[PDB]
């Protein structure tokens, strides 16, 4: 997260500033959110369309052989 | 005559085994196939119910 002194002061002062904003963590950027609404399509196809808020159910049978 | 005590001997002991066999096979066999089957149900069901709980909570 952190190293050189020098540099690194005014690096990390700005990213925290970043997380000291509510009008996002200091704004989005709309190529995000973009990129994020496709991103979070293609996962679902990555493990089906189902919701995996609920769980599955099964039914049941039976049959005679002789 | 030796031929007729032959062939009553041949007869009589040919139905005393083929009826014995009939009947010893019956009891076990059908006692046999009610039990083989309820197994095989009841097996499934077994199976269906818990990889159903695996399933879903994956």
């Amino acid at each position: 997260l952190d190293p050189v002194q020098k540099l690194f002061v005014d690096k990390i002062r700005e990213y925290r500033t970043k997380r000291q904003t509510s009008g996002g963590p200091v704004d989005a950027g709309p190529e995000y959110q973009q990129d994020l609404d496709r991103e979070l399509f293609k996962l679902k196809q990555m493990y089906g369309k189902a919701d995996m808020n609920t769980f599955p159910n099964f039914t049941f049978e039976d049959p005679k052989f002789e | 005559q030796l031929e007729e005590v032959k062939q009553a001997s041949i007869k009589q002991i040919q139905d005393a085994i083929d009826m014995e066999k009939s009947q010893q096979a019956l009891v076990q066999k059908r006692h046999y196939l009610f039990d083989v089957q309820r197994n095989n149900i009841a097996m499934a069901l077994e199976v269906t119910y818990r990889e159903r709980l695996h399933r879903v909570y994956r």
